This record gives structure tokens, C-alpha cells and sequence, in this order.
């Protein structure tokens, strides 16, 4: 596209049970890309929050796996986690720390995976994970807000959303 | 009329020499009235002139770069909502950008501590405001005080 985004995608959006999906999130073309807050919602009955690289349960502190930006130790990356999986949110937070240095040398970091999500299959009902508003983020846009290497919120990107993961509807091929 | 006093904190460590201006500058309102006093070196704060008829009434206790807190306070005479052991706890990190505070703690907050990180008291960018624990460095530390209360609402007190 060209066109920013902020995008969380499945691997795949149907599955037995025991199945883990796994939810990449990623940014495109995010100018001067320095950080996030997401909040993304799950229905905690139909599927299970699950570290694909841990292999362990999401916790309230777990930040998820998988980042290819913001990665480079030079300025200061700071992970956050504040999930509430009982009542399937996730809510995590990442960023450099030391943004003007990531500034001065210039080299940006506006595509990349920000993080991925196993969502271990529990029962076979149609459901939905999505970014979502929180009360605790006032004037984010659908649960998400990112920021640029001067520290400012970033506006004017679109919001993609994975497709249903319609496992109540899984009927034999006619 | 009724007089209500009492002790105003934090929750963070900082330098003992920087106690009074931790303590000092939280701002207590009688919420519907103009009587206001601002805390002194130990957090100590004293508002007299409360009307005696106002039986209920709520204090609105805020400081810039904190997250505000209301307090209801039922009674009459000489009242007391905390004492100097037990404080008031006031939690650093809704962080004003253009003299504006959105009532939440995030990471919003966390990246406008983020626009002065590694200055210190001295350098031409270190703001004061923003070096959260007034220890002369803005820094991990400060930005670890916004993280402890990460997501917080007024209500979460
Ligand atoms: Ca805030
Ligand atoms: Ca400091």
C-alpha cells in the first residue's frame, strides 16, 4: 500500500481444539516508528492466551515474543505488560526509551513485527480477538497509539483486524 | 465551619534531601468552593472556613505530573483524613503535555518522560517537572515510577 497500519493477522482462522493460532502484530510504514501501547480483547471461554516461545500460559506480566523492531539496545528499549487474561485482555507496551538518539542516527524502523500471540483453541465457537478502547487509554485509536522518535502520538493509520475465527462454522467440503 | 487537615505523600523511593519539594506543592480544593491550600515541606495540608452545614464534601488533591485524586469526607469540626505515618498516597506519572493531563496513566506518559531521557539538572533540555523522584537525573528510574501505576484511573485508588 504504502499506506500505514498498525495489523494483528492469524496464521490461520479455523482449528480443532488444543490448536494453537498464532496472532502476529505488525506496524507498516509508521513514520519515525518508536513505540506502542495495544489493547487487544479475546473471549478467554473460547480461546487461551499462549507465549509460542515460552510455550507458558500468558500471565499478566507477559510481554509477547517475536518483535523484529525495536530491538536495537543503543536507545533504551522498555517492554511493559499489564494483561488481564481472566477477562481475556491483553495490554502491552513497548518503546525506545532513549528516542532522541534513535533520532540523531536517522535509521528507521517503520515495518516490522511488534509481537505474536498464541491463542491456544478451547472450544470450537465462532469468536473474535480484536484491538479494542479501554478506559485506561483516553483518546487512543481502537485500543491502539503509537509514537515517533519525538515523543509525539502518532495519528492517521488504519486499524486492521484479524478475520473471524468462525470455528463454529467448520462443515465438511461439498 | 469545619477545618480538615492532613498528610500528603508518595509511593516511590527518592534522595532524603529532596523531601521537601517531594512533599511539598500538592494541591487540596473543596470541590463546588474556593478554598484551596497547597501542601508544605512535610505534605502537610489545612483548609478551614469549610461551611458546618456541608456534612459531605470532597477534596480534589492534585500536583502537576500527578494523577489527581478525589477524597469524600463526611463530618463536621476538626477533621482529619490522614495522618504523617499513614499519608495520603498521590501517585506520580499523568504527565501534562501543553499544560494538558488526560487522567490516565500510559504510556503516552511514559514517552513524554521519554522526550528528556538522560538529561540532568544543569543541561539545557533537563526539565524538573519530569525528573519524577528529584534526584537531578531524568532517567529509568522515572520512567519506572510511571510503570508501577501502569493503566491507572483516578478510580483505582
Ligand atoms: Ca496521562
Ligand atoms: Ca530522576
Amino acid at each position: 500500500d504504502k499506506a500505514s497500519s498498525i495489523e494483528l493477522k492469524f496464521d490461520r482462522n479455523k482449528g480443532e481444539v488444543g490448536d494453537i493460532l498464532i496472532g502476529t502484530v505488525r506496524i507498516n510504514n509508521i513514520k519515525n516508528f518508536a513505540g506502542f501501547q495495544v489493547n487487544i480483547v479475546y473471549d478467554p471461554k473460547v480461546l487461551m492466551a499462549v507465549d509460542p516461545e515460552t510455550g507458558k500460559e500468558f500471565t499478566s506480566s507477559t510481554f509477547p515474543p517475536g518483535r523484529t523492531v525495536l530491538k536495537n539496545n543503543a536507545y533504551g528499549p522498555i517492554q511493559i505488560a499489564d494483561n488481564d487474561p481472566e477477562k481475556g485482555i491483553l495490554n502491552f507496551a513497548l518503546a525506545y526509551s532513549y528516542i532522541a538518539g534513535y533520532k540523531e542516527t536517522g535509521v528507521t524502523e517503520e515495518s516490522g513485527i511488534i509481537a505474536k500471540i498464541g491463542f491456544k483453541i478451547l472450544q470450537k465457537k465462532s469468536t473474535a480477538v480484536k484491538f479494542q478502547d479501554t478506559l485506561s487509554m483516553p483518546g487512543a485509536i481502537l485500543g491502539t497509539q503509537l509514537f515517533d522518535w519525538d515523543g509525539e502520538v502518532i495519528t492517521g493509520y488504519e486499524v486492521i483486524q484479524p478475520d473471524v475465527l468462525s470455528l463454529g462454522d467448520e462443515p465438511y467440503e461439498v | 465551619k469545619t477545618t480538615v487537615s492532613g498528610y500528603i505523600s508518595v509511593d516511590f523511593d527518592y534522595p532524603p534531601e529532596s523531601e521537601s519539594k517531594i512533599k511539598s506543592g500538592f494541591n487540596v480544593k473543596v470541590a463546588g468552593t474556593e478554598l484551596s491550600t497547597k501542601t508544605d515541606e512535610k505534605g502537610y495540608f489545612e483548609i478551614s472556613g469549610i461551611p458546618g452545614d456541608m456534612r459531605e464534601f470532597t477534596l480534589e488533591i492534585s500536583k502537576r505530573n500527578y494523577l489527581k485524586r478525589n477524597v469524600t469526607v463526611n463530618g463536621t469540626g476538626k477533621l482529619v483524613v490522614s495522618t504523617e505515618d499513614n499519608p495520603l498516597i498521590l501517585w506520580a506519572g499523568d504527565v501534562e503535555r501543553k499544560g494538558v493531563q488526560d487522567n490516565a496513566i500510559n504510556m503516552v506518559d511514559v514517552m513524554e518522560i521519554s522526550k528528556v531521557f538522560g538529561t540532568r539538572a544543569g543541561d539545557e533540555e533537563y526539565v524538573a517537572e519530569l525528573d519524577l523522584n528529584m534526584d537531578g537525573a531524568i532517567n529509568l528510574f522515572d520512567i519506572a515510577i510511571v510503570i508501577r501505576h501502569f493503566n491507572a484511573l483516578p478510580s483505582r485508588y
